[PDB]
């Protein structure tokens, strides 16, 4: 229960403040190898021959490219998300324009989600971008999801003990702890804010001095907010793999210019990108999702900082892809 | 090396001595037993106790508190024994989590938190009153009551005025070990850091001191054992060789000194200040003061730092951001 | 509006904070440092032709005196004229008065510097009620060595220069503390036995070993008016013996360690 | 200049480095070689906070800051306006502690007294030492160290905690904290009962010794006694930062994620998990 030294430690914040990254050397290169496990671009094709959209019959979204290009495609898509399944995991062998199997409606709004979130949410992802990798890591199942209560083991590749199952009552308040960096916080952060934009995550007072109307009994906000908000920020840097002075100097978390690093503001459309995913894109999947893949509450598994970042402050270490695959975004 | 200082080399054994209090003598209960390993480094002689009223009054509420609290924590893990012992310290009583105001709030959302508090409340008064009491029957001053009073009055500060003044117990402290911790954050978080907030900053200065006056007061009576610096009481009522070098030691150090009388009114206060400061501290937060450190840059307190990485402007105020 | 806002840009909270200083500082200087105060006060210092006045300074700084009803009859005032009756026999090593003073005789019977001993109450320390607080086990019958702990009565005890000085004749117990405070040992070629505060000894198995004087220094300690008695004044001179032995039972002990 | 009782114990000796060259008192002050010393650390410690100070910023009390280093610069010297001057006063102050305990020592040899003080006042000066010299060698920087500003230092130790997410959880703080409480509470119950004693008010007589055990047992009935309570006072101030000191410095070089997650040794273990 103790980390041998030495540890790589970053500054982020004025000589003297102590603010920065610690990092454990093993930790980093497990976590380097686990992610240099991305696949390599395919080698590039020659865009020779007209576009799909009249070649093949049940082509939707990737109907501008040219056959050899969309093969291309399918190919990484394959080897992203259904390495062991391949093809057929999504098509009928005798039928490659038949949507017979689930998978293949999945993943049209899949390839239209990746698409916007490279296009759409640049702020966050900027030119790094995302492919079904960053999620996916080779399943089907992205090995980290959310549902509307939380799950052990977050890895879903990893099978559950009795008491880290949904249906073992006496183990809620792990479930929730490990959901928050281990921290007793009674708040389930993904749900109240990351599954939708009704509540706010900010809760400190942009004044000295308490306005009155708003600082007195049903007027102001229950402290559990604040709570709520701590044990959101407890996950966000366990997500990460990093600690609040990645984003903040504590003096004043609230205040942003020189109180806030640039990762702070990449965070913050973090938030709105993983609320519009999981609001317009995943969250409505539940239609077309088996009832094996949906939550007691019949919710589909959705996304947070984890299923992306899975415990490094930039997916896969900064890997990107997007050259590669033009088609997965920025669409012009 | 007066070793005296550190454990007793030969330890002494005799008559179970008793002072009659103006009452309650006939309400001490137990046999002094005594223990080898105890008197090496203290007093031997465990027990009586007295039993008195006040004290079983606390008892009987400190109970009742105590057993809607592990109810509660029982009732979160199901009652399944294992995990109770294992989640102990992640198990709490919260207060409300939905904003009820000062509104008594349902059992299952604050409710049995503020019943264990009032219970707990009801305890520590008859403590008190014990505390005070036993002081009278001995014919003793009410000092130790009056330092408790601060403590007891801290607790209702952070317990239920606090909440009282801002009108929502969602602010009261949850009970549990690692809930009631997890409120210190939430709260200074709330009202904008409390390293910003003066009477923190008092409560610590005195906290701290009181570290340093029992560190010092304590290292200087073993220093001057030998002369019998821990008979303190005759020491006051009859200055020997013992204080006065405790005296002279620190006056030659720091320039001034104290009493043997008078120190023990410093790191009494000191203890006071500790408790005081702290419950001002709290009577103000919420109640005139929002955000202890924007309070400090409006009077130009709060310290300032270039930026490291580029300052980074608020992205939810930049032009078409979305909410 | 704001809670807490007041006039001219200032709130409740920074009232307080001037209230809090204020308090403060009150109770530091106007009552702790005025009962700094009722010991050693008002101060010393040589006079010559002409200064014999009040000097206001020295009523300021003292407290109303207060006063102590004695448990055994009696009162003590403080503060109060307490100035040392007692010829030291010291003499200035030099100039100024930081000039630190110099035994002239011998200092541990002088009782001087660290043998110096509190002009107390030439009184018995008594028990809640009446009972002489310390005294030796032949007296404190019901009291007891506590079983598994060296029994001294009978051991030898070697001084510093390593030698045999005496032998542990009894223990004088607290009787209101329940603990020992002092060794009585016949003193070694002296007809006579004298007390050694058991912070100065080291209690072992088979002896008792006092490092703070030589053995041949065991007969200059003070001796008691009574045998199964000692008055305060009498376990200060005791004690301060033995600490006075720390600097100068031998020449080296006040001379510069390292 | 002196008090009543005062003169017989200005006696020459005691010293430890210097005999009776620095053996005497400047007003109610002893002197001594590392009295000399102390003042030549304070002088240049001061001096030094002074002109950094003055090539800052702003010159309010509060505001005023002196920082270490950038990490950057690993455990070399820095230039004065970006570190060394944290350097120079951080020796200083070392300088100037020591020598302050070693005066103790030798105040104390002369007074014929325990060195228990001095002793006592090396846990500070030790964990000082922790902060600022042990955990940067550590961590391989002396950028780690806190900076010298009355508000300054309450922020490095603000981040410093928030680097593990909930510094609350960290054992080390867990076990300081509470010596911190309970010693406040002991000095609070040691000097209010002996108040308590000489002065119980009205014309009532001063009590004893048993009337003090007797309080305490019938309180909470038992009473550790005189002495006892002296020792434990110092025992339970000195674990403050005795303790403390293990989670300071496992803190970065013995762990780098959340306290709270540490806790996962409990937790975690297989038969209940
Ligand atoms: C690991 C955590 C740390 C910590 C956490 C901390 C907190 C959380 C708080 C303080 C507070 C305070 N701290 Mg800091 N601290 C301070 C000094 C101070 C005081 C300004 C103030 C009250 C302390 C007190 O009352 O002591 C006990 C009692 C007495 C009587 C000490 C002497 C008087 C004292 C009031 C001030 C003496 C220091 C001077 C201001 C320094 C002047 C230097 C000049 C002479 C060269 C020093 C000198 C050091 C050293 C030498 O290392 C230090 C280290 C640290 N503090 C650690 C880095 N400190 C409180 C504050 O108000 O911040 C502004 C506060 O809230
Ligand atoms: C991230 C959060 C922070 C935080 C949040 C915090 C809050 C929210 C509050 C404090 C407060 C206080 N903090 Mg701060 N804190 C402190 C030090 C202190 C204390 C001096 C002071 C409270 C005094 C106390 O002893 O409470 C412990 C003593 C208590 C609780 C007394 C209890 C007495 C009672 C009679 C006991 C009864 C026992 C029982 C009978 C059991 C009953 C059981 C039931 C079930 C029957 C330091 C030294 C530091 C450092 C080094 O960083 C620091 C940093 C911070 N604090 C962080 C910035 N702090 C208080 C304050 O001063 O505010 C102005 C406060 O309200
Ligand atoms: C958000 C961050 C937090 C935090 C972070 C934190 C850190 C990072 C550290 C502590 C540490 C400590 N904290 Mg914690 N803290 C504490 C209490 C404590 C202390 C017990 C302990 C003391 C360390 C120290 O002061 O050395 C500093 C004091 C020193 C070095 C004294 C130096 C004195 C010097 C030798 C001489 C100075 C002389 C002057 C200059 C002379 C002036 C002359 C004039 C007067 C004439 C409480 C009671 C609370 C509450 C109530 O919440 C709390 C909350 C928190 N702390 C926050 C959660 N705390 C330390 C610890 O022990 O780790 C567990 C530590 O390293
Ligand atoms: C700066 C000054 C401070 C300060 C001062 C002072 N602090 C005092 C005094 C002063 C002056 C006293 O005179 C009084 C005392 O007496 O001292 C001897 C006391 C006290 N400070 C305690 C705890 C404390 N102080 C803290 C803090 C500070 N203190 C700050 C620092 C903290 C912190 C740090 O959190 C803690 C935890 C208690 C031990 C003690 C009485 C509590 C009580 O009121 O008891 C309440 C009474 C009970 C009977 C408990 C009931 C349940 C029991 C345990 C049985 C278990 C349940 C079980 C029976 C259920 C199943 C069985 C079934 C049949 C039912
Ligand atoms: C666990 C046990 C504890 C403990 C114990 C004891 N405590 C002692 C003794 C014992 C036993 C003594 O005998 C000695 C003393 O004589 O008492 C009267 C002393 C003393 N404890 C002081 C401060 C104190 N104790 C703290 C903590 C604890 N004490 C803990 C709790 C804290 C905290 C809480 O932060 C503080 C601030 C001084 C008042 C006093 C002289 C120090 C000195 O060194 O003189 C040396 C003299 C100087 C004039 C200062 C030199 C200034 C340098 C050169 C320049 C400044 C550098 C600096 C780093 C800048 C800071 C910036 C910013 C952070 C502001
Ligand atoms: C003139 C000159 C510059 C000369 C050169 C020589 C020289 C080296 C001088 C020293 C100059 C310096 C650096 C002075 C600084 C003095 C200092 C360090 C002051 C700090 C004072 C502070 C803030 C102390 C904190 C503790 C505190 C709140 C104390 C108040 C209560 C007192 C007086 C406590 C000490 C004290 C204790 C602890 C007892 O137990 C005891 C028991 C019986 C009798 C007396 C006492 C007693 O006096
Ligand atoms: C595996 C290497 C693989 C191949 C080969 C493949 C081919 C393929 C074709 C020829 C089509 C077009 C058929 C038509 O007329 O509509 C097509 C279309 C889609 N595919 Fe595919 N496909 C392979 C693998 C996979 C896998 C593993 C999945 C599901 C994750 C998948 C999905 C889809 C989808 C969706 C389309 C529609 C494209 C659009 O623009 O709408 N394929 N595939
Ligand atoms: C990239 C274009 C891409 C593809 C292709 C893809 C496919 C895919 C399928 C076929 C499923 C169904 C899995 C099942 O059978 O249950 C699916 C489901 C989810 N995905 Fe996906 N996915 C692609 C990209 C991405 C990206 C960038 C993310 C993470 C932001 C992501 C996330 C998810 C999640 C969550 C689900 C729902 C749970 C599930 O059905 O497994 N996908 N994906
Ligand atoms: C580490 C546990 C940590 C803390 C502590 C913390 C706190 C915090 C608070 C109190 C807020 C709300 C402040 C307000 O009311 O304005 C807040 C807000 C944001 N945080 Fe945070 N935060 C911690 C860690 C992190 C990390 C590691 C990052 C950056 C990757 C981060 C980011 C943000 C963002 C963005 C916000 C604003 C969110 C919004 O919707 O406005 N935090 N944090
Ligand atoms: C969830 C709300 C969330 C947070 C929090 C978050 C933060 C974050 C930061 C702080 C960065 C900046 C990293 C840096 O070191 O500069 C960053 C970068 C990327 N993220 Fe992220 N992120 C959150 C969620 C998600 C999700 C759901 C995905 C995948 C859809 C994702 C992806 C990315 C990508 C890509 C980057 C790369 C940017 C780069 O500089 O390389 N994040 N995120
Ligand atoms: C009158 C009306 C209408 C309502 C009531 C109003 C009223 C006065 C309410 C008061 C509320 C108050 C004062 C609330 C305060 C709560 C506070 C300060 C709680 C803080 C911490 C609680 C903790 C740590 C307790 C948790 C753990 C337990 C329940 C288990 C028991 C304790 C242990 C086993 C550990 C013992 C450790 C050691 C002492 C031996
Ligand atoms: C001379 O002074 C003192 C004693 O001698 C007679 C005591 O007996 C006690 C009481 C001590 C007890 C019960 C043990 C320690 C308690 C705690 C909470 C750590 C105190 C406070 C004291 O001051
Ligand atoms: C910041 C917390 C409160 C600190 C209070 C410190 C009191 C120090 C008392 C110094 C007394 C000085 N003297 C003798 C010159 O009066
Ligand atoms: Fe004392």
């Amino acid at each position: 229960c103790f980390e041998p030294p030495p540890a790589t430690t970053t500054q982020t914040g004025f000589r003297g403040l102590s603010m920065g990254e610690v990092l454990h050397p093993a930790t980093v290169k497990a976590k380097k190898e686990r992610d240099a496990q991305y696949p390599p671009a395919l080698a590039a094709v020659k865009a020779e021959g007209p576009p799909v959209s009249q070649v093949y019959k049940n082509v939707k979204v990737l109907g501008n490219l040219t056959e050899a290009e969309f093969l291309r495609t399918m190919t990484a898509i394959t080897e992203w998300v259904s390495p062991q399944e391949g093809c057929t995991y999504c098509h009928d062998e005798n039928n490659l324009a038949s949507e017979a199997k689930y998978p293949y409606v999945v993943a049209r709004r899949m390839l239209e989600m990746t698409r916007a979130i490279n296009t759409n949410w640049t702020q966050h992802v900027a030119q790094t971008g995302v492919t079904c990798y960053t999620c996916h890591r080779g399943t089907p199942l992205p090995p980290y999801v959310r549902y509307l209560e939380p799950t052990l083991p977050l890895n879903n590749r990893e099978t559950p003990t009795h008491v880290e199952r949904v249906e073992t009552r006496s183990g809620y308040v792990v479930r929730l702890a490990k959901y928050t960096a281990y921290s007793a916080l009674n708040y389930d952060p993904f749900t109240m804010f990351l599954a939708n934009d009704k509540r706010q995550v900010r809760v400190v007072p942009q004044t000295a001095l308490p306005l009155v109307g708003v600082s007195r009994g049903k007027e102001r906000r229950p402290l559990s907010d604040a709570y709520a908000t701590f044990a959101l920020m407890m996950s966000i840097s366990d997500s990460l793999g990093t600690n609040c002075t990645f984003c903040h100097n504590a003096q004043t978390f609230e205040s942003w210019g020189k109180k806030s690093t640039p990762q702070r503001a990449i965070a913050w459309w973090g938030i709105r990108m993983v609320r519009d995913l999981n609001m317009n894109y995943l969250a409505p999947l539940n239609a077309s999702l088996p009832a094996s893949r949906l939550g007691r509450q019949g919710e589909a598994p959705q996304a947070d900082c984890r299923t992306c970042h899975q415990g490094v402050t930039k997916p896969l270490f900064g890997a990107s892809r997007l050259k590669d695959y033009p088609e997965l975004g920025p669409i012009k | 090396a007066d070793y005296q200082t550190i454990y007793t080399q030969i330890q002494a054994r005799g008559p179970h001595i008793t002072v009659s209090g103006e009452w309650g003598d006939n309400d001490r209960v137990g046999k002094p037993f005594y223990s080898y390993w105890l008197g090496k480094i203290g007093d031997a002689q465990i027990g009586p106790i007295y039993l008195g009223a006040s004290g079983i009054a606390a008892f009987a509420f400190g109970s009742t508190a105590i057993l809607i609290i592990l109810f509660n924590m029982a009732a979160e893990v199901h009652f399944d024994p294992l995990q109770f012992f294992r989640q102990f310290f992640w198990l709490g009583l919260y207060p409300p989590k939905a904003q009820y105001g000062m509104g008594i709030p349902p059992l299952h959302d604050g409710g049995w938190w503020l019943m264990a508090g009032l219970f707990m409340t009801l305890s520590l008064g008859s403590w008190w009153i014990r505390v005070y009491s036993r002081a009278r029957a001995l014919g003793l001053g009410t000092h130790i009551a009056w330092n408790f009073a601060a403590a007891i009055f801290f607790v209702l500060c952070i317990g239920c005025i606090h909440p009282t003044l801002v009108g929502s117990w969602s602010e009261g402290v949850p009970f549990g070990i690692w809930p009631h911790i997890d409120w210190l954050t939430a709260f200074s978080i709330r009202y904008g850091n409390f390293y910003y907030c003066p009477w923190h900053g008092f409560s610590i200065g005195f906290a701290y001191g009181c570290g340093l006056l029992f560190a010092a007061h304590g290292a200087t009576i073993l220093a001057v054992a030998r002369f019998g610096g821990d008979r303190e009481i005759e020491q006051i009522t009859d200055r020997g060789t013992a204080v006065e070098r405790a005296a002279l030691f620190w006056r030659w150090t720091i320039g001034f000194n104290a009493t043997i009388e008078s120190v023990h009114r410093w790191g009494w206060f000191f203890s006071l200040m500790v408790m005081v400061s702290a419950s001002v501290g709290i009577l103000l937060t919420g109640t005139f003061v929002d955000n202890w450190y924007l309070w400090c840059v409006k009077h130009g307190a709060a310290p300032d730092y270039p930026a490291y990485l580029p300052a980074t402007p608020d992205p939810a105020s930049l032009p078409g951001a979305p909410k | 509006m704001y809670h807490g806002a007041l006039a001219q840009h200032l709130d409740i909270a920074q009232l307080v904070w001037y209230a809090q200083w204020l308090v403060i500082w009150t109770v530091v200087l106007l009552y702790l440092r005025r009962e700094d105060r009722r010991e050693g006060y008002p101060l010393v210092e040589p006079l010559g032709l002409v200064k014999l006045a009040p000097e206001d300074g020295q009523v300021y700084e003292l407290p109303y005196p207060k006063t102590f009803v004695l448990p055994h009859g009696g009162t003590v005032t403080v503060p109060r004229r307490r100035p040392e009756t007692r010829e030291l026999k010291l003499a200035q090593t030099d100039g100024f008065e930081g000039a630190p003073l110099q035994p002239t005789g011998n200092p541990l019977v002088d009782a001087v510097g660290p043998a110096s001993y509190a002009e107390r109450a030439e009184v018995v320390d008594a028990t809640v009620d009446g009972k002489a607080k310390i005294v030796p086990l032949r007296v404190a019958t019901d009291f007891s060595i506590a079983e598994g702990d060296v029994d001294p009565r009978g051991l030898p005890v070697v001084a510093a220069d390593g030698v045999e000085a005496g032998t542990v004749t009894d223990l004088w117990v607290d009787r209101s503390e329940h603990y020992f405070r002092y060794l009585e040992l016949s003193v070694a070629g002296s007809a006579r036995t004298a007390l050694i505060p058991l912070g100065f000894c080291d209690v072992k198995k088979d002896k008792i070993v006092v490092t703070s004087i030589l053995s041949e220094q065991f007969a200059n300690v003070p001796r008691l008016q009574s045998r199964d008695q000692i008055t305060l004044r009498e376990e200060d001179k005791v004690s301060a013996y033995y600490a006075g032995g720390l600097l100068y039972a031998t020449p080296e002990r006040a001379e510069s360690l390292l | 200049a002196l008090l009543s009782f005062e003169r017989k114990y200005r006696v020459r000796g005691g010293t430890l480095i210097g005999g009776d060259l620095f053996d005497f008192w400047v007003g109610p002050y002893f002197v001594g070689f590392f009295g000399v010393s102390a003042i030549f650390f304070i002088f240049l410690g001061v001096s030094l906070i002074g002109y950094a100070a003055s090539q800052g910023p702003t010159w309010d009390p509060f505001a005023i800051s002196i920082n270490p280093p950038d990490l950057k610069y690993g455990l070399g010297a820095a230039p004065l306006l970006e570190g060394g001057f944290w350097q120079a006063i951080t020796v200083c102050a070392l300088g100037a502690f020591i020598s302050w305990m070693l005066r103790e020592v030798e105040i104390s040899r002369k007074l014929g007294i325990g060195w228990h003080v001095p002793l006592a006042f090396c846990v500070p000066i030790f964990m000082f030492c922790v902060l600022q010299v042990f955990r940067p060698l550590l961590l391989g920087s002396w950028g780690h160290a806190f900076p010298y500003g009355i508000l300054s230092h309450l922020d490095w130790v603000n981040n410093f905690g928030y680097q593990y997410l909930n510094w609350h959880y960290n054992p080390g703080h867990m076990s300081s904290v509470s010596f911190l409480f309970v010693n406040a509470m002991a000095l609070g119950l040691h000097g209010g009962l002996i108040l308590s004693v000489a002065n119980p008010g009205d014309g009532d007589k001063v009590k004893t010794a048993e009337h003090e055990n007797q309080y305490f047992r019938d309180v909470v009935g038992y009473s550790i006694g005189a002495l006892s309570i002296h020792r434990l006072g110092l025992f339970l101030a000195s674990n403050i930062f005795l303790t403390g000191a293990f989670g300071t410095i496992a803190s970065g070089p013995f762990w780098t994620r959340g306290w709270p997650e540490w806790w996962g040794w409990w937790l975690d273990i297989p038969f209940w998990s």
